[PDB]
């Protein structure tokens, strides 16, 4: 018995994108002469950590 | 350690002061201001 079976398949691709995107952040702070000052806007989350 | 202990922690408005006043009325302070609310975003269900 001498043969073959055999063929090929194949897919179309068409994709095409962009994307932009812009920030800025003006934080603004007061402090005394050799004090501190520490500022945080935004949030905290939950981290399970432990010994 | 591990992998219990029941605490809890504070939210809403909270404020810290600890003045200190000049002869000529001048204030030098330290000023905690805190606000804080939950957020049902980043809860997490455990």
């Amino acid at each position: 018995n001498f043969g073959i079976i055999t063929g090929v398949l194949s897919t179309i691709n068409f994709a095409l994108s962009n994307g932009d995107a812009y920030l800025i952040a003006n934080p603004q702070l007061s402090a005394r002469s050799g004090g501190r000052t520490d500022f945080l806007a935004g949030g905290q989350v939950p981290i399970l950590q432990a010994l | 350690a591990a992998g219990q202990n029941v605490t809890y922690k504070d939210y809403g408005i909270k404020l810290e002061f600890e003045p200190r006043v000049d002869d000529d009325n001048n204030v030098s302070m330290r000023v905690l201001a805190d606000v804080s609310d939950i957020d049902p975003a980043t809860s997490v269900s455990l």
